[PDB]
């Protein structure tokens, strides 16, 4: 478990927040992210 | 005229303290739904300053 969508919609409409911990960087950001139709992250 | 200042003039309910609502979604102040079209009870929710 890496991370986590904040929001009402999650599809570029509105504002949500994305918390992602990848390896020893924690990365916090509140943009506009168009999330895919199922987010997931690759190894 | 500087049209560049706007502000919302609809919305379904009141913001709470120190929320930022930014959606341009178009306001159904009928019963007819609006599907994101501009028209008869279908209105932009930003109206510009003179
Ligand atoms: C925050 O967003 C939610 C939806 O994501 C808003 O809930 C909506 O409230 C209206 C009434 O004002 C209902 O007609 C909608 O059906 C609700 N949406 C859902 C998905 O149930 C909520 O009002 C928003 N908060 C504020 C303060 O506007
Ligand atoms: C984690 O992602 C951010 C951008 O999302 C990137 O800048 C950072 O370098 C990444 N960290 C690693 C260890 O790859």
């Amino acid at each position: 478990i890496r991370g986590w969508i904040f929001g009402t919609t999650l599809d570029s409409k509105t504002q949500s927040l994305l918390i992602v911990n990848n390896a020893t960087n924690v990365v916090i950001k509140v943009c506009e992210f168009q999330f895919c139709n199922d987010p997931f992250l690759g190894v | 005229g500087n049209y560049n200042y706007l502000y919302r003039l609809f919305r379904k309910s009141n913001l709470k303290p120190f929320e930022r609502d930014i959606s341009t979604e178009i306001y159904q102040a009928g019963s007819t739904p609006c599907n994101g079209v501009e028209g008869f009870n279908c209105y932009f929710p930003l109206q510009s300053y003179g």
